[PDB]
């Protein structure tokens, strides 16, 4: 079956899409 | 101040333009005649 | 082909003879059929009445007969249905209905002898087309 | 201080995560219900009748559909351009029935992507930058205009008009090359040598910086580390940059000054797409690109073939096949 | 000291950027402006001279591809009754008129931006107007406003007392009518701003029944003019102070606002109405002729005597008279998006409830049908050069269908308003706040702002 | 000096035009193909390989004028002026195919002789290329459109004709005979361009957003010597402006540049590498689902059996007037036609 | 800088480049305007003309049909 396999990877690329927001490192500047 | 007249640009620039005014004319040419 | 003047020849009369027709009326058959013979009759179609084309498969069935071209200046003189049962002149194009349709009032009976020469001259030089249109 | 004034001075403020300011106020909501509702009609919407007749089409991946082939597959032709919104249906069977669930993340992605463009000057005010970025994103959210709002609006129905998908973006362009011909067009053919450009442009000016970048590191590292973010000093000369492409093409055919690349940068794919996207803004009044069907023929009056024949023996059987159903009349001019 | 002119280097602006040499001086701007209203008059004079000499009485007016002779007969100079056309000298005279006043509108553009004063401010403390004394600026909106409702009475002492402006709804047709009662009862004309702006019920644009476009004419001149006279006798507000910005280019960004927003609306007026714009003159619109295509096979079809309701047509539903979501009896097929039609032809041919079958049958005259049968070829379909129909049908007639033709030309010029707009908001904002060129090399306003993360 | 040497002083001197050591593959096989293709448009023609009209000589006003292909029944030779076919004459040549031949050929020959040129001007500066890489995208569409997808199929008929019509017929051929939209490997490639398209409008417009303004002027174009170290655009106030807007932003001013070099030029190899699947056909039209309960089951109604039908709207339709090889004629009742239309 | 040879802005400002293109451009544009009214451009290029597509024998839209001597073929056509 393959109704859940779509929702699976669509939502573990929506995560990324949460954690590249907030956790993305400071940049600092020199 | 003393330029030359002829180099490889005068070959480059003509070659792509004498066939260029010798096809606009054949162009026009071909524009004007009917069916 | 040139368009020669013998593939220009059709009877141009009822059932008996035909006549010659040079080139210039043609081309001004040709744009006065691009003027007022234009909105309903793209590529021999009738736009609004669907089965009515300008074929002469289906020229020739509409009584009396649409192909010689006095009939056909007639037939736009006097529009009809394919049996001349009743006019149609409420709701089409004519010289009879000048007042009703003002297009036909810059019109002679010359410049409609070329457009009924026009008009079946293109069946004799393709065939798909006035037609079906998809054949 | 003030009670207002602790709002008014917190969402304009610049040290958040995000810009919540004042078209985000606009913004952040309205864009937030299109997010949440385009999820649930991606998954679990009922089918929905684009045809107008009776005829359910399913778009949602629990009906047995791939994500290729899902969608949030567009609202009917028998509500035409009316509000239907979900109040003005008896039940949300009704509704979703009937197209509802399209025209809600129409209206609200709309309003959500034109607060994004004013919110894309907004920051650019409130920072010391001159603010031209706003124009620069009117180029694609014209193409939102264009194929949700505008080309839905002068065809008639909401129900032509979705990109909402995968497979029904493109079950949209080829009934829109079918109905009214996209490819013969002055302001698409413009429009696409602004993203070909723009293709190039982006891959010759992202090149030649990284052609021309100084030594500051070894081969074993990577070159992308030995400077500091935030650095004054120009990691690339732009000198060797400019007598690359010139040796290449010739002198005076590239730029002298880096500042007048980036203008042409942000002209050449940004002025091009807009006629692109005036092309379907053009299009939505059937005011179609132009045939070339029979035009060269012989002194006998015979048809020539020509391409663009060939084009239209194409077009023509994407229309007589398109809407297999709703057609009762010969010409399809609704 | 200074006193360049017109260089790169006095002003800092290029030869491009061809005109912010005249946002300070006052003088030459008046130049530009009457130079450019010399050349918009100058077209709307000689548009209409060519379209006079190109025209045919004969022929109807949409065939020849024309938009302007049907803005004439919209109010209506010499149209004797259905759309004919009787007399075209009143055409020919108002081009002349706009002619010839174009050349005294075209002397002021060149003695003002040559020969006449730089320093237009500086002279019989009148004009000269610092875009920063607002008292002084909203004078001249004052002046325009007295002036814009002075030209929006124009129209109904055109429509009230000469003549009369042209009627779609007129029995017999269509036909010029002098206005007798044009609405003044503010819930029905001010009810058009408060209503939806979908199908249906169309906020501006379906705005049927003339007397309400002469109602709108008389209310939107008594408040043009009392507007008017509101800015000649004070200043903006205190509100209005710290709101609006107050310079120049932005003093001249609003315009490209609601302008944009003027012929979006514009880019309705002549796509969906069917009043303002009759299709006897302009043609039919796209709602129009997908109703006349079902209408026309459908009096076919009721005279080669078949009964047309008990017809379902190739999908279960009714060929020709199914039912709207909303009970209203429509034409069927592909037209249930433009149920809400509501032309001159088959108004005679709404009931109560609606497309009415007792009327539908035995009362079809053939004049309501060659109409429609002339709007069905007519359709707004057409290509970039002239071939109207649909495309994979070949060329024969040449239309393009002028409300269709000019529908787009408004809206690609309504949407390059609104970037220019938004591109000289821009230059406004960073016009009072001095980043207009760019940040600071030493205070650098990022770098007083702390750390995100 | 020696008898090679003297001739690599003279190609690497600095003339206006560079002509390059590399550039005697390139000059006569560029000019060539861009002047082989321009007689194609204007004077020879097609109707003796597949019946059509496309010259201005026969009157084709440019957007249907194209230099088409050989014919069908023609093999995959190449058509070569002296060649079995060719027979050295001219005329025929042209009429028959040739040119297409002609110019296909020169075309390929030379794009080499470009990337061959770039990378020649990269050692004389001293540079490090990445153009010849970033060349690798045109040159992996030409060969395997205009070279590799006909070899795989039948002869250079079914080979994209040069034009911007001819072009056209081969795009509507793309989607009704081999449903060239919906395969994986041409969607990547729409990533690419469209994505390549933003990187350098989004690009173009913080550097003319964040600037410094040395000058008491007003032109922003002005105040930039290019022999100046300190860089004109801000990239911290760029970064803090993305970094709220979008919410990501580019942290270092390097690999801003890389990835526009990138996003563009893996979107043509993933797009060259579909239509080497087209060119032996294997398309990937058909899902293996989705298609038993379209034939079994009338209430299963989606947008992709709504979309595989119109591709019969091009496979019967275009296909007796495409090509008049196989003389195809169709009675007017074995075309799908939906309705009325 | 500078590259050796003449700039362009100093070319067409001479006399000597406009008397040497007085009968030069229009030599070589009624060279291509007795290109095709003079009908070379039918017999060398192979165009047919728009009267000899179909003859009296031919009506069925001329292609190639054996591969091996396409040449023969298309002299067979006309
Ligand atoms: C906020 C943005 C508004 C636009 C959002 C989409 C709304 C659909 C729409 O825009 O619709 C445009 C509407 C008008 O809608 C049309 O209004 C018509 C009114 O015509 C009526 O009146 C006419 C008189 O000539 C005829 O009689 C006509 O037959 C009769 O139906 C009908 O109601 C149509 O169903 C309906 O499509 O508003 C208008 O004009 C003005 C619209 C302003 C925005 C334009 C954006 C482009
Ligand atoms: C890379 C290089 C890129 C640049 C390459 C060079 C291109 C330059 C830009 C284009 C310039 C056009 C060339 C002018 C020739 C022309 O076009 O000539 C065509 C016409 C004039 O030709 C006449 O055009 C007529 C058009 O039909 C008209 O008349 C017919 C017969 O009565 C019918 O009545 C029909 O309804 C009516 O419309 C007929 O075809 C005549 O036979 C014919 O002589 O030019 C006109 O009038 C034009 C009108 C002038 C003002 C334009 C206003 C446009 C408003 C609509 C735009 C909306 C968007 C459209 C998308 C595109
Ligand atoms: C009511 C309209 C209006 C007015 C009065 C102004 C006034 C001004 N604009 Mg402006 N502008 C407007 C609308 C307006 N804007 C809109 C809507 C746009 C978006 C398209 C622009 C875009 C624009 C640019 C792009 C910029 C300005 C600038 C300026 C200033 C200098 C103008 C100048 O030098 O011209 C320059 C004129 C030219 C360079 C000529 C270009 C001609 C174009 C290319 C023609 C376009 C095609 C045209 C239809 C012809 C077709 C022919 C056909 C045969 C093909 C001036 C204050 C500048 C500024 O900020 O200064 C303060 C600036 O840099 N304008
Ligand atoms: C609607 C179009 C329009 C109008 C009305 C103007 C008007 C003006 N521009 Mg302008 N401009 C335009 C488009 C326009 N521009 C465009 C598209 C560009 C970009 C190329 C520019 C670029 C530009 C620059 C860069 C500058 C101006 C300046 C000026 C002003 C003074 C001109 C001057 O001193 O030279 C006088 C010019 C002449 C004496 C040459 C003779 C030309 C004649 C007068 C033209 C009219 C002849 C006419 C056919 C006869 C009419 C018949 C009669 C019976 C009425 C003037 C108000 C200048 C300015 O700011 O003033 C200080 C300036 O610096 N403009
Ligand atoms: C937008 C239009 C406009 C504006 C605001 C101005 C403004 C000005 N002009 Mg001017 N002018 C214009 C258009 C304009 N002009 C045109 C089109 C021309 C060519 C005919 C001229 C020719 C012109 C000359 C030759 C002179 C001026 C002068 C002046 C200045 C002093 C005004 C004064 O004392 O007049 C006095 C005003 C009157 C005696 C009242 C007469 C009013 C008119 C004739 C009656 C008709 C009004 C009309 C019915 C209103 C509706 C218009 C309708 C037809 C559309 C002033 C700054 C003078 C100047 O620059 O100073 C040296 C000057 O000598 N103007
Ligand atoms: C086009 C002509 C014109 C122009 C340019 C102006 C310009 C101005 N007027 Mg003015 N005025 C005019 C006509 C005009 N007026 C007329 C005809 C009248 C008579 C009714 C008035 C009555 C008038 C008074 C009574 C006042 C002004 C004021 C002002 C100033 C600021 C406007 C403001 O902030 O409101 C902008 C409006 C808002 C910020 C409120 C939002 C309005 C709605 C809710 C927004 C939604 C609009 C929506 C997108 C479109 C749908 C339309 C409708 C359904 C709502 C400005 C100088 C003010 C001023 O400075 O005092 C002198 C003021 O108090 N005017
Ligand atoms: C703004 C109100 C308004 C509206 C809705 C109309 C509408 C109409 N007029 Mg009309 N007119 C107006 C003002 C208006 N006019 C004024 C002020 C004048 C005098 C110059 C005229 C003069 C006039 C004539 C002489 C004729 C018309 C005609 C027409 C009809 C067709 C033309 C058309 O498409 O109009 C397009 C309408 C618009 C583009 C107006 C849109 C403006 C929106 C609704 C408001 C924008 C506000 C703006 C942004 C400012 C903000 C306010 C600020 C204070 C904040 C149409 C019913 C013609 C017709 O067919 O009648 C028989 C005709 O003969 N009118
Ligand atoms: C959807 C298009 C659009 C966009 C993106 C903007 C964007 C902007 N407008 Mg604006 N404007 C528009 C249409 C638009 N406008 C129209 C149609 C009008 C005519 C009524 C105006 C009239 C206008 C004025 C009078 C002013 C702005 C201003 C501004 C700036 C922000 C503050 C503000 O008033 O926001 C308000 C936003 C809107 C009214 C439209 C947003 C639509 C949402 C989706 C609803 C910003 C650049 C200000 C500015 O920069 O002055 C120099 C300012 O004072 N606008
Ligand atoms: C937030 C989203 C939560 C997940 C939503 C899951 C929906 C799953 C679904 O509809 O699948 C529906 C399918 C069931 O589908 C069944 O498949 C069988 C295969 O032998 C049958 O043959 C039938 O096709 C059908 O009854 O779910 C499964 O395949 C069950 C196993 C996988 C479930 C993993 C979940 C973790
Ligand atoms: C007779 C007529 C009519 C009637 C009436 C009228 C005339 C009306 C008008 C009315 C009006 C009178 C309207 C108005 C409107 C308004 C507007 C359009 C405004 C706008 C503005 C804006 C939107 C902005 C705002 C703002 C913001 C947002 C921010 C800043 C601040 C401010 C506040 C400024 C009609 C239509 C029926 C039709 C015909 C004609
Ligand atoms: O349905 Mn969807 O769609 Ca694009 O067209 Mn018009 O209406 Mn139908 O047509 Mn050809
Ligand atoms: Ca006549
Ligand atoms: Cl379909
Ligand atoms: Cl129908
Ligand atoms: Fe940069």
């Amino acid at each position: 079956m393959e109704s859940v396999a779509y929702i699976l990877v669509l939502t573990l690329a929506l995560g990324v899409l949460f954690f590249a927001i907030a956790f993305r490192e400071p940049p600092r500047i020199g | 101040i003393t330029y030359p007249i002829f180099t490889v640009r005068w070959l480059a620039v003509h070659t792509l333009a004498v066939p260029t005014v010798f096809f606009l004319g054949a162009i026009a040419a071909m524009q004007f005649i009917q069916r | 082909l040139e368009l020669t003047e013998e593939l220009r020849t059709f009877p141009i009369n009822a059932q008996g003879d035909t006549a010659v027709l040079s080139l210039k009326e043609i081309k001004k058959g040709q744009q006065v059929f691009n003027a007022a013979c234009a909105q309903c009759h793209a590529l021999g179609v009738t736009k609004t009445n669907p089965d009515v084309n300008l074929s002469p498969e289906a020229l020739a069935l509409a009584t009396p007969p649409r192909d010689n071209i006095a009939a056909l200046v007639d037939y736009i003189k006097n529009p009809t249905t394919y049996d001349g049962f009743v006019e149609i002149s409420e709701l089409h194009p004519s010289l009879k209905s000048s007042d009703i349709f003002p297009k036909m009032r810059n019109i002679s009976e010359d410049d409609l002898y070329n457009v009924a020469g026009y008009i079946l001259l293109q069946p004799k030089v393709r065939g798909e087309q006035w037609g079906g249109g998809k054949y | 201080l003030n009670i207002w004034e602790q709002f008014c001075g917190w969402v304009t403020s610049t040290n958040n995560r995000l810009y919540v300011g004042w078209f985000g106020i606009v913004m952040i909501p309205t864009l937030l219900t299109a997010t949440i509702c385009f999820v649930l009609a991606f998954v679990a919407a009922p089918p929905v009748d684009i045809d107008g007749i009776r005829e359910p089409v399913s778009g949602s991946l629990l009906y047995g559909n791939n994500i290729i082939t899902a969608a949030v597959v567009p609202s009917s032709n028998a509500i035409g351009l009316h509000f239907y919104p979900i109040w003005e249906a008896a039940n949300i069977d009704e509704w979703l029935y009937n197209g509802g669930p399209y025209q809600l993340i129409v209206f609200h992605f709309l309003i959500g992507i034109f607060c994004y463009m004013g919110r894309e000057w907004e920051l650019s005010y409130r920072l010391g930058m001159r603010p031209w970025i706003a124009v620069a994103y009117s180029a694609p959210v014209a193409a939102a205009t264009a194929v949700l709002l505008v080309y839905s609006i002068g065809q008639g129905s909401f129900s032509d008009g979705l990109p909402l998908g995968i497979s029904g973006t493109f079950n949209f362009m080829l009934v829109l090359q079918a109905e009214h011909n996209v490819l013969m067009h002055p302001f698409h053919m413009l429009g696409v040598a602004g993203v070909f450009g723009g293709a190039l442009f982006s891959a010759m000016h992202g090149s030649l910086v990284t052609s021309s970048l100084v030594r500051e590191t070894t081969e074993i590292e990577s070159q992308n580390r030995g400077y500091r973010f935030g650095q004054e000093e120009e990691t690339y000369n732009i000198v060797a940059a400019h007598g690359y492409f010139g040796r290449l093409i010739f002198q005076y055919a590239s730029f002298n000054n880096s500042r007048a690349l980036h203008f042409f940068l942000g002209a050449w794919p940004v002025v091009g797409i807009w006629f692109a996207s005036l092309a379907v803004a053009c299009f939505a009044f059937n005011l179609n690109g132009f045939n070339f069907n029979h035009s060269v023929l012989d002194s006998q009056g015979k048809v020539l073939n020509t391409w663009a024949d060939v084009i239209n023996r194409a077009n023509l059987g994407i229309e007589a096949m398109h809407e297999r159903n709703v057609h009762n009349f010969p010409l399809d001019l609704a | 000291s200074y006193l360049g002119g017109r260089d790169q280097e006095s002003t800092g602006f290029a030869w491009w950027s061809g005109n912010a040499r005249l946002i300070n001086l006052s003088g030459k701007l008046l130049g530009a402006h009457v130079a450019h209203a010399g050349l918009i008059v100058f077209w709307a004079g000689a548009m209409t001279l060519f379209e006079v000499s190109h025209f045919v009485p004969e022929k109807p007016m949409y065939e020849q591809g024309l938009i302007l002779l049907p803005h004439l007969a919209t109010q209506g100079w010499g149209v004797g009754a259905g759309g004919e056309v009787i007399n075209t000298f009143p055409y020919f005279v108002v081009g002349v008129l706009h002619l010839i006043s174009s050349a005294v509108l075209g002397l002021g553009g060149i003695y003002h931006a040559v020969r006449g004063p730089e320093v237009l401010e500086e002279y019989s403390s009148f004009f000269g107007y610092d875009w920063k004394d607002k008292n002084q600026m909203t004078n001249i909106i004052g002046y325009h406003l007295i002036l814009l409702g002075c030209g929006a009475l124009l129209l109904v002492f055109k429509a009230m007392f000469l003549g009369g402006v042209y009627d779609t709804w007129a029995p017999g047709g269509g036909d010029v009518r002098i206005i007798n009662n044009p609405t003044l009862n503010p819930l029905v004309i001010f009810g058009y701003l408060l209503k939806a702006p979908f199908g249906g019920e169309g906020w501006m644009i379906g705005v049927d029944n003339m007397e309400d476009i002469i109602g709108g004419h008389i209310w939107i001149g008594l408040i043009c003019i009392a507007g008017g006279v509101w800015h000649i006798l004070t200043k903006p507000f205190g509100w209005a102070r710290r709101a609006f910005i107050w310079s120049g280019e932005a003093y001249l960004s609003y315009s490209l606002g609601a302008l944009s927003l003027m012929a979006f609306i514009a880019s309705a007026f002549v796509w969906f109405n069917n009043t303002a714009y009759p299709s006897e003159f302009y043609g039919p619109t796209n709602a129009e002729a997908s109703q006349a295509q079902s209408f026309v096979f459908l009096v076919r079809d009721q005279k080669l005597g078949a009964n047309i309701g008990s017809a379902q047509g190739p999908t279960g539903l009714g060929k020709y008279l199914m039912r709207s979501p909303t009970g209203e009896i429509i034409f069927g097929g592909e037209t249930m998006r433009f149920w809400d039609f509501k032309g001159p032809w088959l108004e005679p041919l709404r009931g109560p409830n609606g497309l009415d079958l007792n009327k539908l049958k035995n009362d079809i005259q053939p004049w309501q049908v060659r109409r429609a049968a002339e709007y069905m070829t007519h359709a707004p379909n057409g290509s970039i050069n002239s071939v109207g129909g649909i495309i994979t049908e070949a060329q024969g007639f040449n239309y393009v269908n002028p409300r269709a033709w000019l529908a787009a030309s408004h809206f690609i010029l309504a949407f390059f308003f609104l970037i220019g707009h938004l591109w000289h908001a821009g230059r406004a904002r960073a016009a009072v706040a001095g980043f207009e060129k760019g940040i600071d090399r030493e205070t650098e306003p990022v770098l007083a702002m702390p750390d995100l993360d | 000096r020696g008898w090679f040497d003297v001739l690599d002083d003279w190609l690497k001197r600095d003339r206006f035009v560079f002509v390059g050591w590399s550039g005697i593959l390139l000059f006569p096989c560029a000019y060539l193909s861009i002047g082989g293709w321009l007689t194609g448009t204007t004077f020879v023609t097609s109707w003796y390989t597949h019946g059509l009209a496309s010259s201005y000589l026969e009157g084709c006003n440019f957007l249907t004028a194209a230099v088409s292909t050989p014919a069908n029944s023609l093999g995959h030779s190449l058509l070569f002026l002296w060649g079995p076919e060719a027979q050295w004459d001219f005329t025929r040549w042209c009429q028959l195919g040739g040119l297409w031949a002609f110019v296909a050929l020169h075309g390929a020959f030379a794009l080499i002789g470009f990337c061959l040129r770039q990378l020649e001007i990269a050692r004389l500066v001293g540079i490090r290329p990445y153009n010849a890489i970033a060349f690798t995208g045109p040159i992996a569409v030409f060969v395997s459109v205009f070279l590799m997808y006909p070899l795989g199929q039948s002869g250079w008929f079914f080979a994209p004709s040069f034009g911007v019509a001819g072009i056209f017929r081969f795009i509507l051929f793309f989607q009704g005979f081999h449903n060239w939209t919906l395969n994986p490997f041409h969607m990547m490639g729409v990533a690419g361009i469209l994505g390549g398209a933003l990187l350098c409008a989004i690009h173009g417009a913080t550097v003319e957003n964040t600037l410094f303004e040395d000058g008491e002027g007003s032109n922003t174009f002005r105040a930039f010597e290019p022999t100046q170290a300190e860089e004109t655009y801000s990239m911290v106030t760029a970064n803090r402006f993305w970094s709220q807007i979008f919410g990501i932003a580019f942290s270092n001013k390097r690999w801003l540049h890389f990835f526009m070099l990138f996003v563009p030029v893996t979107g043509l190899w993933m797009c060259s590498i579909g239509v080497v699947g087209l060119a032996v056909n294997l398309r990937a039209y058909d899902f293996v689902s989705q298609e038993l309960r379209a034939a079994e089951d009338p209430e299963f109604e989606t947008f992709y059996t709504k979309n595989i039908l119109l591709n019969e709207g091009i496979r019967a339709w275009m296909a007796p007037a495409d090509q008049p090889h196989q003389n195809f004629v169709f009675p007017e009742e074995v075309l799908p036609r939906g309705n009325a239309l | 800088g500078t590259t050796g040879e003449r700039p362009f802005g100093d070319i067409i400002t001479s006399v000597r480049y406009w008397v040497i293109h007085s009968l030069t451009i229009p030599a070589l544009f009624i060279a291509g305007w007795l290109f095709v009214s003079t009908g070379l451009a039918y017999d060398a290029f192979g165009t047919p003309r728009p009267n000899e597509y179909f003859t009296q024998e031919r009506q069925e839209l001329p292609i190639i049909t054996e591969r091996q001597d396409s040449k023969t073929q298309i002299q067979q056509f006309i």
